[PDB]
DNA sequence: TTTTTTTTT
């Protein structure tokens, strides 16, 4: 076969010794994808989107969903469909889409008499990438509720009845509803889908493309420093037809170190493999800072709220903080997951009004 | 389930499509031949039924057979009871006995069954005008006219049900 | 490196036979099962033997290990060393008896041996298959035999294999052939041919020696009072969906079925199934030939769990908390689900219908567990289709016309409603379905049937199903400044069919919250529901078999009732004339209120139904309706 | 060939 992992002692004490540094999340997301500037928070969620949580399957038989999902809403040229391309090359057993030219049937499963896979079949346990996700029609739109909830398709028309299975995580990007983010509406407003499809996803993203001197003058500067680049041992008429990067001008950060590519892909591996368990630090933590998320009201501090929050979110807590105690190859869930966990979470939660209403 | 019910001499063409039947006969068990140029047989055998007698009298129904047999004495009945002026009111309301009320829609569908006078050409054995008695009813929820479709359904010896 | 000495296997199997025992419960001796069914068979009570090799392994003979291997390896040869013991025993334990004659056969081979007669000769003149009359076969369960459709390959060929699987297809039982009896014309000898596999071809010239050398010239005539014929029906059995690989179709198989394993089944079903992989008579077909078959939808016995349950009483709190205890509250609705699954009694007064079940529609916010408690309800259910709005046609739920490419034939197929019939469909996504989908359910949840007229087809189909339904409101949250018709966008023809509608809210609040997560987290880091009161709690088995001893009451009404239900039935019309957010209430709802009586009574497993039970039928109807309008 | 049905675009 013509169409993946390898290892050797040297590589397993480089993965022990990294594992047993300071700060082994942060370091794994700021190597993760160097020649784009900003979109710390966002590297993080795909961090933890390529480890995954944990599945539990009870006594009765009854089923806990494990994946996370995550959504981008945001302005044009702000690195989306860059981002998609990057973890459909990252992650293993990986299908991309549009919802362009998607059919829900397509997506999911055919009858052609006979029974056809769709996409979101085809990546069982592994990833979808959707692209243009707002260009998709509702009707197929609706199709998708059960797969990312249950993970199961389930087919009743013409001589077939069958179940398959479809535990995947979603990966999607999209456009806000006039083309363009108008600051003089509410985010849920611009964003314009329901609340059970809001709340399938684990993390919600708006991206804006502020104009603002600074960051246009640091963004503009980084772009050029990554087009003047060539490699150390070339000539300057050429064409295309260890464990730190060493040449590190492309990258833009000055100084921190970053990760190789292929220690990624190798560290990643073997961290998917721990499977944490849950304590009681971790527990009071989470329900206390659950009912702290419900009950805070906006009209406080000029804030406005960017998802609907149900109990769907709780389990996105639980999962986050299973996925960040994986890259510390830790057996047990502990405080200092569950704080990073809600970090990210309240982050991706609220949002200070548009500079153009304030 | 379908079966093959086939018929000798002089039981052929005794029935049509649309009857209800009850068939009393031989069950049977045939070979057929795995290839029909050859000498060898599937070892599955097929079935099917040799009649003796069919039967088509149901006394749950209005009969079935342009009434020949009534005899003289229930014919006197009958022509004492068309005395009562109630006849309307009798026939009507012992149609149906388990719907309440709806006594118009109860007449109507009383009319329905007797129906006009047959107007034929019999040269050409066809209708020169219409005789039959078409009704519909509309109306709210929960009044039971799918029950009473069920009644006229069940009563009558010629009757089908499509529905939606 | 063959072994052929057929008589030292059949004293080992003998040995088998009369040495296997179970203790007697009251420690009052030993039981010999197996002995005791072969003296069944030949007193005629019984006409199969299934044994298990599991207790051929763990018995304690010598070569006994040996023996079970050589049965699981060439299981096809050893049938006929069991039926010769087992043939043997018989004439050991019948003597100079005679066995009765129940059918022609019986009679004819009765008859003809004493003909003859007026151990060589019977053997040369009779084969086996008609001198013993009588079934053998065998199971298996080990983990060691088990597979899936897809690992049945080459090695498998002769060997006992053991699966479990769905029954896609299955045809009607048809009489097979199994020994063929001829007679000659001239000189009255007969031929008895033995037939194996799929064909046979007929002799036509008399083979008798003297009829030979006379070159009489004499026809052979097939008799059937003397021919042999054995129930026969086959199956396709379709792999389960924990079997199939990652990201991949599920594969199906062949299967034929002999004797007393027929009419087992029926399409809709999960099965274990043991049986042995063959060709047909240098590329060849293969199918499956069934040695023995069980339904998992189907397995005076009780369970001693279930006995004390039986014994106390009072078990309706119980039995309502029992129902999904990984979900937190929502007591009334499970209350209301329990109905669902017991249902009331079917009446016929004077030739009109009226339907006995319950229907019960769910409504509420995203994220309040409405399809986790559909799926414990489908596990729950004894026979239950689950389907989905967008993934179900308005064909797929009632029933279609299937044209065959291979014959030009048209044919119906039945759909989930058909299936399911006897028992419970959950509908799941019930708002996004279409309005020419949805609108073929009328008739199914009224008069429980389905009546086809297309093409060439013309008939009637029962379904006799229960419907329990999960929806979201209009605009996906219920909004309170919105009547109830506008938050629930459905047709007064449609929801009056539904005996019960519910809502279920989602509100923030910061104890209800704390106790909630509290509830959830212990789930995920235990695996099991918190049970803090240490209060009793039914197991998932027992509680099935509580369900199905309830379904066989059929508690009467007491005529005392008749002023307290009517009179609740005229203060309820009278509202909704008299409402500024009224529903619509029609004739149906009395017949709710009975048949939620009754099937509390069937709960309680009383035989009379009590005013008790009418109130409890009334309190859940005013929950249901006061649901609909949250903080007023 | 022509006809009738149910899923897909
Ligand atoms: N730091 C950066 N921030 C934003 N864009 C960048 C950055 N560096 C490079 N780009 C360029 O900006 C573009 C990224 O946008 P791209 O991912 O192609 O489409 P998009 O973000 O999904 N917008 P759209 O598809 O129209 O909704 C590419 O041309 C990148 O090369
Ligand atoms: N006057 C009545 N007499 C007898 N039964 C009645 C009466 N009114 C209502 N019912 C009962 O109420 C139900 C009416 O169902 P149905 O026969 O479908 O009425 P319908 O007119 O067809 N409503 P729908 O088909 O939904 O438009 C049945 O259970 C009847 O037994
Ligand atoms: N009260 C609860 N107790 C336990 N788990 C709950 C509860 N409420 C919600 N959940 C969890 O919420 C998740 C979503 O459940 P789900 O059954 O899909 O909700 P839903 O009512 O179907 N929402 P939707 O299908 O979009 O209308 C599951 O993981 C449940 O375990
Ligand atoms: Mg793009
Ligand atoms: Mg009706
Ligand atoms: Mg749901
Ligand atoms: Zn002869």
């Amino acid at each position: 076969m013509l169409s993946i992992p390898n290892f050797e002692p040297q590589d397993v004490k480089d993965v022990r010794k990294i594992s047993k540094s300071r700060n082994p999340f942060e370091l794994l997301a700021r190597s993760l994808a160097p020649s784009i500037c900003g979109h710390e928070e966002t590297k993080k969620a795909l961090l933890c989107l390529l480890l995954g949580g944990m599945e539990k399957i009870l006594n009765n038989g009854s089923r806990l969903r494990g994946d996370i999902n995550v959504l981008l809403i945001g302005d044009p040229s702000v690195a989306k469909s860059q981002l998609l391309r990057y973890v459909l090359r990252m992650a293993p057993r990986a299908i991309t889409t549009t919802g362009r030219g998607s059919s829900g049937v397509g997506l999911t499963a055919a009858v052609t008499r006979r029974l056809e896979a769709g996409a979101m079949v085809l990546a069982d346990r592994g990833v979808v990438c959707i692209d243009e996700f707002d260009k998709m029609s509702d009707i197929d739109r609706t199709a998708i509720h059960e797969v990312m909830e249950q993970g199961r398709v389930t087919i009743s028309k013409a001589g077939i009845h069958a179940k398959l299975n479809a535990r995947c995580s979603v990966l999607a990007a999209a456009n806000p509803v006039y083309g363009r983010y108008n600051p003089f509406k509410s985010p849920m407003e611009n964003i314009g889908m329901q609340d059970s499809l809001l709340s399938r996803f684990d993390l919600i993203f708006v991206l804006l493309d502020e104009h603002d001197a600074d960051k246009d003058a640091n963004v503009a500067e980084h772009v050029l420093k990554l087009h003047t680049y060539r490699t150390q041992g070339e000539a300057d008429g050429t064409v295309l037809p260890s464990i730190y990067e060493e040449n590190t001008q492309w990258a833009g950060i000055q100084d921190t170190k970053i990760l190789t590519m292929d220690f990624m892909r190798k560290y990643i591996h073997l961290a998917r493999s721990v499977q944490p368990k849950l304590t009681d630090e971790a527990t009071e933590y989470i329900s206390e800072v659950y009912a702290d998320i419900r009950s805070f009201d906006i009209t406080k501090t000029d804030q406005e709220r960017t998802m609907p929050v149900t109990a769907r979110q709780l389990e996105t807590l639980i999962r986050l903080s299973t996925a960040i105690a994986k890259a510390r190859f830790s057996k047990k869930v502990e405080r200092e997951d569950t704080e990073k966990a809600y970090n990210l979470l309240h982050f991706a939660c609220f949002k200070e009004k548009p500079k153009a209403r304030q | 389930h379908t079966v093959s019910v086939y018929a000798h001499g002089s039981l052929v063409e005794s029935v049509q499509p649309g009857d209800r039947i009850t068939v009393t006969g031989i069950f049977r068990a045939t070979g057929m031949k795995v290839n029909p140029k050859q000498r060898a047989l599937a070892s599955v055998y097929r079935t099917s039924i040799d009649a003796l007698h069919f039967r088509k009298m149901d006394t749950s129904r209005l009969h079935q057979d342009n009434g020949e047999t009534i005899t003289e004495e229930r014919i006197q009945q009958i022509i004492e009871l068309s005395k009562r002026p109630d006849i309307m009111d009798a026939l009507a309301q012992s149609i149906a006995p388990s719907i309440y009320e709806h006594d118009d829609v109860k007449r109507g569908l009383l009319c329905l069954l007797f129906g006009g006078t047959r107007k034929d050409d019999e040269t050409t054995n066809k209708t020169k005008l219409r005789s039959e008695i078409n009704i519909l009813l509309c109306g709210d929820p929960g009044t039971s006219k799918s029950q009473m479709l069920q009644y006229v359904y069940r009563l009558l010896p010629r009757s089908q049900y499509t529905s939606g | 490196t063959y072994n052929t000495d057929w008589a030292a296997e059949k004293t080992k199997i003998r040995s088998f036979f009369d040495e296997y025992y179970v203790d007697n419960e009251d420690g009052s001796g030993k039981a010999f099962p197996y002995r005791d069914q072969v003296f069944e068979i030949a007193r005629r009570d019984k006409q199969a033997i299934v044994v298990n090799v599991d207790h051929i392994k763990e018995s304690d003979i010598p070569d006994a290990l040996e023996l079970s291997e050589a049965i699981t390896s060439n299981t096809k040869r050893y049938e006929v060393l069991f039926k010769d013991t087992i043939s043997d025993m018989i004439q050991d334990y019948l003597g100079d008896k005679q066995a009765p004659v129940i059918d022609a056969l019986d009679a004819y081979m009765f008859q003809r041996l004493h003909m003859d007669r007026n151990l060589q000769d019977k053997r040369k003149k009779y084969p086996p298959q008609l001198l013993q009359r009588f079934e053998v076969y065998f199971t298996t369960d080990d983990a060691a035999h088990e597979t899936c459709v897809r690992n049945i390959k080459a090695t498998e060929i002769g060997h006992l294999v053991s699966m479990k699987g769905v029954v896609i297809r299955a045809t009607e039982v048809k009489p097979c052939v199994e020994v063929m009896t001829y007679t000659c014309d001239t000189c009255a000898a007969e031929v008895y041919q033995p037939v194996k596999g799929m064909q046979f071809t007929p002799p036509v010239n008399c083979p008798n020696k003297e009829c030979v050398e006379a070159k009489a010239n004499g026809r052979l005539h097939m008799q059937l009072r003397g021919s042999k014929f054995v129930k026969f029906q086959e199956l396709k059995i379709q792999e389960l969906s924990e079997q199939v690989p990652v990201g991949s179709i599920p594969r199906t198989m062949t299967v034929h079925v002999y004797g007393e394993m027929t009419r087992k089944c029926n399409t809709g079903n999960v099965v274990h199934v043991s049986g042995v992989f063959l060709p047909i008579m240098l590329v060849a077909d293969t199918y499956l030939e069934a040695h023995y078959i069980n339904n998992l939808d189907d397995n005076g016995v009780q369970s001693a769990e279930l006995e004390v349950l039986r014994r106390k009483g009072d078990n309706y709190e119980t039995l309502a908390a029992s129902i999904a205890p990984e979900i937190f509250g929502h007591v009334d609705v499970k209350k209301c689900l329990l109905m669902a699954l017991v249902g009331g009694n079917d009446n016929s007064s004077n030739g009109m219908k009226i339907r006995g079940c319950i229907n019960v529609l769910m409504m509420g916010d995203p994220g309040v567990a409405k399809s986790q408690l559909l799926g414990y309800v489908n596990r729950l259910a004894p026979r239950s289709q689950y389907t989905t709005g967008r993934g179900s046609s308005g064909v797929g739920l009632t029933a279609a016309v299937m044209k065959d490419p291979v014959t030009g034939e048209m044919s119906l197929e039945g759909g989930a409603l058909v299936l399911a019939d006897g028992g419970i469909c959950c509908i799941d996504e019930f708002d996004k379905m279409m309005d020419h989908d949805r609108t073929a359910i009328h008739e199914v949840m009224e008069q429980q049937t389905i009546s086809i007229a297309k093409a060439g087809i013309m008939t009637t189909l029962n379904a006799r199903t229960a419907i329990i339904a999960a929806a979201n409101p209009a605009y996906g949250r219920y909004n309170p400044n919105r009547s109830i018709e506008q938050n629930v966008d459905l047709p007064a023809a449609l929801l009056s069919r539904f005996d019960l509608i519910l809502l279920m809210q989602d509100k923030a609040d910061r104890e209800n919250d704390k106790i909630l997560a509290e509830h959830i987290t212990y789930v995920h880091q235990h695996g099991c529901h918190p049970n803090r009161e240490k209060k009793d709690l039914i197991s998932l088995e027992t509680l099935r078999e509580y369900i199905s001893l309830c379904k066989t009451y059929t508690p009467t009404v007491d005529p005392a009732l008749r002023e307290r239900i009517v009179e609740a039935y005229v203060e309820m019309r009278r509202d909704a004339r008299y409402s500024s957010d009224p529903t619509f209430v029609s004739p149906r709802m009395i017949l709710g209120i009975v048949r939620m009586a009754t099937a509390r009574a069937k709960l309680r497993l009383s035989t009379i139904v009590d005013e008790s039970d009418v109130e409890e039928a009334l309190r859940l109807m005013q929950f249901a309706k006061d649901s609909l309008r949250p903080e007023q």
